[PDB]
């Protein structure tokens, strides 16, 4: 099934957890996602115009200083956070179907994970 | 049935050298071991404690000196070849009451008596163990019936122990004009037991309190050295040209 | 702060006067906290110590 | 000295324990009238002398040189 | 930069390789204390080697002479008491802190992609650790020491086509004697080198792709060297843990052990309690709650099969557990149900301690068996929160 | 393992310029306040289930224990 | 020269004394 907020409680609940969480660390959801964890949004981040790439790098250099400090954002700037704004969920789909189009018939792989 | 199998379980008694500074009563060692030497002797050995370990605790070597010469201890093959009989001497280690378990059970009817040496660290919550089973030697409860020539101790894991009541009252005469009650000599004996089993307490307990102190300190400066290195980074301001 | 300061300039100005500055320091230290545990013990538990049995001398 | 510190203490804490003492002498009292096979409660037992024996332990020490 | 000449000490090639790995890492700058038991494992380590070498100095693998040696370190060598506990006390704080790592890892998924070969370089040294505490275990020659090796190594014979050969090859004979008191003495030995050199295979591979942090985002932004900023932060890890070993030797020095082994071993008699020690328990529980003992066995492979095949899961692009609620609880609940587990396996087999030692190996496999569900559910979490 | 340049501008302060140990016990209520209120739900979960057995087996023993004790 | 001179001789006078706390020959010292 597809439950989101709208038609579930509970995921009403989770959303506005989440929410809460991003906004306190001021980072959006796509930048969770580690280039070195799956080399498709490593590619994906490559695509991407560098005036985006350079504002997911400060969100989370932002983010990385606050955590060593020890404190959140202050409330002007968590009331200004915009999370699940997404930048990225576009291209890495493009990114995957182009992978999953050049597997299924013949094609080596753009791109390889070193072992280890 | 299980409650009797397991063994009635033993309180926790206000032991003198219970605590964090707290040392032997050495006059209540001292107790202990005639206590032991007296009555205990006969069956139970101890093997691990040897005389030299008394000097400096309970007697004074002129005294263990002469409690070894007291004894008699089988010596090594002389030039001739045989195995002679010399008074021992302050280095020999207490003397077995019995050659071998297999004689020490034919002498108890099949129970063999166990080392003392560590008697109250084999067993779980040692000190009161044993003080409680030397002086819990209570009746059977109703309906209950010990099997002939075995002990009721209620403390006993099975109910039913070999040895009898051997902690009399009025069964030894202390040195020092102490009166031989039953619960004398269980606290002087426990304390010589638990001495025999740990003799490190007093020094291992204040290198335990310096050092937790001293570590302590260390560890108040460790914070302090790691919240001035870390200090720097900690209370900067960065500009980063982002807002949301 | 004028006495740490003082201090300073006396024993921080060469680190072999620092190290040999530390390692005084830790003996005298270890030196003294063995002094008052030693006292706290003898405090603490009283008439129980070797040299205090009232017969330590008539087993013979 | 026929006097004893720790039987004195257990009959002086003997009536601070009552209610495990009744219990037990109520089962005395059952087995011996049902007297047919092995049957016996030295749970009661136990709880008593349990009791008792957490009583005196502290003032046993306290009264013992 | 044409080194011509020599500028740093540091930078030359003797200490070149050092002064990379260790002074000039970079690390992220918002690690928590949660990475000093990482660097508390190996000093854990270090202190077990060099306790347990001037321990051998002292103790004789005879079947006849190894409890009276062990007294004999207890009692006439000066400071041997110490030595003793040390050791003893130490394996325990050894795996207190490895557990501690492990838990670190599973909360902040540091399991996870590229770290692959990281967890499972780590889950064989956890084999090695176990191995190697149990044979040494073995070594004091007590009833507990000695029992629990005949239950252990004879529960080795439920293999189907060879068991009883193997059991036989393992004790050098038809019981634990002589020869398997020899044998493990010797193995207890060598094995700590085969873990040092683990332990340096696993910081390779980490060193390779550079520690986790908190967030568990990518973390190349801002980063500072190891030397000083997390050498303070270390060294305040140690003296606490030392604080903590202190406490542990000198004021309880045998509250964590078990009293039946200062009882010299005799195989006529049995102990009415055989249990392992404190951290082989919840092994130990699953083995027993599972019934038809070759199923036990299989249960233990089963436990290590998960264990390495958890980073090999699905998507799950985000990984701490900070932003993931679901995965908080879940966590919270294994780390309880772990801890009832290892409560379980001191208790007796008789009810209700098997049920509840049932249901507690059930939750425990069930926690890998619904992770990789959580990773496919939630990789549609943006397309259904979006505020476009 | 490359690093990735931000563009940022950094002001930092000497260590010796500024106290030290003064922030931990600073704001020190608000801080328990945060402990509390946003870990309440883990505590529970780790505590909860480990109480609840603890209480059940003592209610099954000695349940047990009356029911065999004759 | 003679600042090297000087700080090999204070170095030493460390190096002497941790020594010498190491090793604890209070007994031994008669002279
Ligand atoms: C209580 C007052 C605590 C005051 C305090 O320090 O607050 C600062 C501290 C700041 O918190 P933070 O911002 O997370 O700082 C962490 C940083 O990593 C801190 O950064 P850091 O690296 O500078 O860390 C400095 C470290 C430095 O620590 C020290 O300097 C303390 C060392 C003192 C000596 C320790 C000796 C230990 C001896 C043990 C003996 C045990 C005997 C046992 C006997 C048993 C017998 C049966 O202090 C702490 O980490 C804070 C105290 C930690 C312990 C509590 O706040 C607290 O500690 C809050 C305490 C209350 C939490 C909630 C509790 C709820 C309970 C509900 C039930
Ligand atoms: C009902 C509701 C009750 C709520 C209670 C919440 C609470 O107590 O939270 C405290 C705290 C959570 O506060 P938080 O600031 O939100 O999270 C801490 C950060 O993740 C990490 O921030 P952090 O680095 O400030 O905290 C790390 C934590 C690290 O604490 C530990 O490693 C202690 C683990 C004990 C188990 O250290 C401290 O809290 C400061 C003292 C550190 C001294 C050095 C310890 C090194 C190891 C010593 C040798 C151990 C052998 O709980 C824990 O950290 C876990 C407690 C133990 C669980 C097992
Ligand atoms: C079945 C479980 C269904 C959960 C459905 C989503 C719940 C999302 C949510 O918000 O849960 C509430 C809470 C975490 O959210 P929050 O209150 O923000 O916690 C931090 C501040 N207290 O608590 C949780 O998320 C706890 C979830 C525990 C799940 C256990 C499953 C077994
Ligand atoms: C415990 C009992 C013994 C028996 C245990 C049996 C195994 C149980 C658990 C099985 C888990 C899965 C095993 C299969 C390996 C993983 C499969 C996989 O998905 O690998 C792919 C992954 C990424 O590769 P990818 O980029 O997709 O490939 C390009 C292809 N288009 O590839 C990678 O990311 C590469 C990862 C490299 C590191 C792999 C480490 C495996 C474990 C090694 C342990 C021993 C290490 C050696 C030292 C000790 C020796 C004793
Ligand atoms: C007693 C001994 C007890 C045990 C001691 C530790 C044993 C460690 C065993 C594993 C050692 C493996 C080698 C580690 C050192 C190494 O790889 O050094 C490389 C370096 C080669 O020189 P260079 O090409 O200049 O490299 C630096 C810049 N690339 O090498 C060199 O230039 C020489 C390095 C010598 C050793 C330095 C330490
Ligand atoms: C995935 C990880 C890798 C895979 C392998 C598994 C790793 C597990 C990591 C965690 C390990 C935890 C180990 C826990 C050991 C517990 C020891 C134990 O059972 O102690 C019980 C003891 C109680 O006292 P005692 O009188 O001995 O008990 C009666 C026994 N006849 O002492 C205690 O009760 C003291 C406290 C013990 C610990 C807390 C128990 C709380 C829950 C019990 C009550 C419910
Ligand atoms: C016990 C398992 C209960 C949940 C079952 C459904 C499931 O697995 O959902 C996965 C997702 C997990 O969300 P989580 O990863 O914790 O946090 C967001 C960051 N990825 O959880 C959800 O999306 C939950 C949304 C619906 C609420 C619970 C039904
Ligand atoms: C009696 C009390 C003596 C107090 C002396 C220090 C006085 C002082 O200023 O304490 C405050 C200081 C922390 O001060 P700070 O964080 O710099 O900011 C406040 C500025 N007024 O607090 C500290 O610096 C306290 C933490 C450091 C304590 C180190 C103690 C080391 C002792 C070693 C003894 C070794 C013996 C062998
Ligand atoms: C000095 C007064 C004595 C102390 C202290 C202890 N005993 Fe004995 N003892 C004897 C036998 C035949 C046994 C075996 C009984 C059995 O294992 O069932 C014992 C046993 C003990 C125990 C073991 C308790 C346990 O296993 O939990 C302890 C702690 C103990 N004894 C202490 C025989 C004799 C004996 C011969 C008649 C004498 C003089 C003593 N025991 C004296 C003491
Ligand atoms: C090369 C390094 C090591 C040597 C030489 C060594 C040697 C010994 C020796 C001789 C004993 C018997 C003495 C005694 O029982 O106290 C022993 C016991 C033991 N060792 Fe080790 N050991 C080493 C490393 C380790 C490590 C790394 C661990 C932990 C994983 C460990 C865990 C144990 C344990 C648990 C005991 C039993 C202690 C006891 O109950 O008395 N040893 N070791
Ligand atoms: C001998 C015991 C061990 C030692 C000495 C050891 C050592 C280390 C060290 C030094 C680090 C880097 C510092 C740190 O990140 O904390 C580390 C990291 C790590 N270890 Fe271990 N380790 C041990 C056992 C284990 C085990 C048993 C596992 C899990 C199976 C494990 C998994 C990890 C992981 C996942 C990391 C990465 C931490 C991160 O997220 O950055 N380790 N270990």
């Amino acid at each position: 099934s597809f439950l989101d907020p709208k038609k579930n409680w509970l995921a009403a609940q989770h959303m506005k957890s989440l929410v809460k969480r991003l906004s306190k660390y001021g980072l959006r959801y796509d930048d969770l996602y580690d280039p070195y964890y799956d080399l498709d949004v490593k590619e994906a981040l490559n695509r991407l115009p560098k005036e985006v790439v350079d504002a997911r790098h400060a969100r989370l250099k932002r983010a990385i200083d606050l955590s060593m400090k020890h404190e959140y954002l202050p409330e002007d700037l968590q009331a200004m956070q915009t999370p699940f704004r997404g930048y990225l969920q576009d291209m890495l789909a493009l990114v995957k179907r182009e992978r999953a189009e050049r597997e299924a018939l013949g094609g080596l792989p753009l791109y390889q994970r070193s072992i280890p | 049935a299980d409650e009797a199998e397991h063994g009635l379980a033993c309180p926790s008694y206000p032991w003198p050298h219970k605590g964090i500074l707290s040392s032997y009563d050495h006059a209540s060692i001292r107790r202990g071991h005639q206590v032991y030497t007296e009555v205990c002797a006969s069956c139970h050995s101890m093997s691990l404690i040897s005389y030299r370990d008394l000097v400096g605790v309970a007697y004074t070597e002129e005294e263990v000196k002469a409690m070894a010469a007291e004894i008699e201890v089988v010596d090594g093959p002389n030039d001739e070849g045989e195995m002679f009989t010399r008074p021992g001497k302050l280095s020999d280690r207490f003397p077995q009451p019995y050659a071998n378990e297999a004689a020490a059970r034919f002498a108890n009817g099949g129970a063999y008596p166990p080392d003392l040496s560590l008697i109250t660290k084999a067993r779980h919550n040692g000190q009161n163990y044993v003080f409680s089973l030397l002086t819990g030697y209570r009746d059977p409860p109703a309906g209950v019936s010990i099997r002939e020539g075995l002990h009721y101790n209620p403390y006993f894991p099975g109910g039913a122990i070999a040895m009898p009541k051997m902690l009399n009252d009025g069964a030894v005469e202390y040195e020092d004009g102490t009166p031989a009650t039953e619960a004398q000599m269980g606290k002087d004996v426990v304390s010589f037991l638990s001495w025999a089993a740990e003799p490190e307490m007093e020094e291992r307990k204040l290198m335990g309190f310096k050092w937790i102190f001293v570590l302590s300190l260390a560890l108040l400066q460790a914070a302090y050295y790691r919240r001035l290195r870390w200090s720097v980074l900690k209370s900067r301001k960065l500009v980063l040209d982002v807002v949301n | 702060g004028g006495i740490f300061e003082s201090l300073y300039k006396v024993v921080m100005r060469r680190n072999s006067v620092y190290v040999t500055f530390v390692i005084a320091g830790a003996f005298l230290g270890e030196r003294a906290v063995d002094y008052g545990i030693h006292k706290l013990w003898e405090a603490n538990n009283v008439g129980k110590r070797y040299e205090d049995i009232p017969v330590l001398g008539q087993k013979l | 000295e026929p006097v004893d510190q720790k039987r004195y203490l257990e009959e002086s804490c003997k009536p601070k324990c009552v209610k495990p003492l009744l219990e037990y002498q109520a089962c005395i009292k059952r087995i011996h009238g049902d007297d047919s096979g092995q049957k016996h409660c030295t749970g009661q037992y136990f709880d008593y002398w349990f009791c008792v024996d957490k009583c005196v332990a502290p003032k046993l020490f306290t009264k013992l040189k | 930069t044409i080194r011509n000449q020599r500028f740093s000490l540091l930078k030359e090639p003797i200490s070149s390789t050092l002064n990379q790995h260790l002074i000039d890492y970079p690390t992220p700058s918002n690690l928590s204390y949660w990475w000093g038991f990482g660097s508390l494992a190996g000093i854990c380590l270090v202190i077990q080697i060099v306790t347990g070498v001037f321990l051998a100095m002292h103790y004789t693998p005879h079947v006849d002479l190894a409890f009276n040696s062990v007294e004999h370190v207890m009692r006439d060598v000066e400071g041997g008491w110490l030595l003793r506990y040390m050791h003893a006390n130490g394996a325990s704080m050894f795996f207190i802190v490895v557990y501690l790592h492990i838990f670190r890892g599973l909360y902040y998924a540091s399991y996870s992609s590229p770290r692959e070969f990281v967890w499972c370089l780590g889950v064989v040294i956890f084999l090695l650790m176990i191995v190697t505490a149990f044979t040494g275990y073995v070594l004091p020659w007590g009833q507990m020491s000695f029992w629990g090796a005949t239950v252990i190594t004879s529960l080795a014979s439920a293999i189907p086509v060879v068991g009883d050969t193997i059991v036989t090859w393992l004790w050098g004979g038809f019981s634990v004697d002589n020869a398997t008191l020899n044998r493990f003495f010797s193995l207890h030995y060598l094995l700590p080198f085969l873990l040092v050199g683990a332990s340096l295979l696993h910081l390779a591979a980490l060193h390779q792709y550079g520690s986790n942090n908190p967030l568990g985002v990518h973390s190349e932004m801002d980063q500072i060297s190891f030397y000083p900023y997390f050498y303070v932060k270390d060294l305040v890890g140690w003296v606490a843990f030392a604080i903590f070993f202190s406490i542990w030797i000198f004021y309880a020095p045998n509250v964590l052990g078990h009293p039946d082994n200062y009882i010299p071993a005799n195989p006529m008699s049995t102990p009415p309690h055989i249990v392992p020690e404190w951290y082989f328990l919840p092994i130990y529980a699953i083995l027993r709650s599972i019934p038809d003992k070759s199923g036990g066995v299989a249960a233990i492979a089963l436990v290590f099969i998960c264990l390495l095949a958890l980073p090999f899961f699905k998507s799950m692009y985000v990984r701490s557990s900070s932003f993931r609620p679901i995965y908080q609880g879940i966590f919270w609940l294994l780390l309880a149900d772990c801890l009832l587990l290892g409560w379980i396996g001191c208790q007796p087999v008789e009810a209700p301690f098997v049920t509840i030692g049932q249901i507690s190996s059930f939750v425990f496999f069930l926690f890998f068996a619904i992770t990789p569900i959580l990773g496919r559910v939630g990789r549609g979490i943006p397309n259904s929160y979006t505020t476009d | 393992k490359q690093i990735v340049p931000v563009k940022s501008v950094i002001y930092a302060l000497s260590p010796f310029q500024q106290k030290v140990m003064t922030g931990l016990w600073k704001d020190l209520p608000t801080k328990i306040h945060h402990k509390v209120s946003e870990n309440w739900i883990s505590a529970t979960l780790l505590l909860g289930p480990l109480v609840g057995t603890y209480a059940y087996v003592q209610n099954y023993l000695e349940k047990e224990k009356l029911h065999h004790r004759y | 020269q003679p600042a090297d001179v000087k700080a090999a001789a204070m170095w030493g006078v460390a190096a002497a004394t941790g020594g010498l706390y190491l090793v604890q020959v209070s007994i031994l010292v008669l002279p």
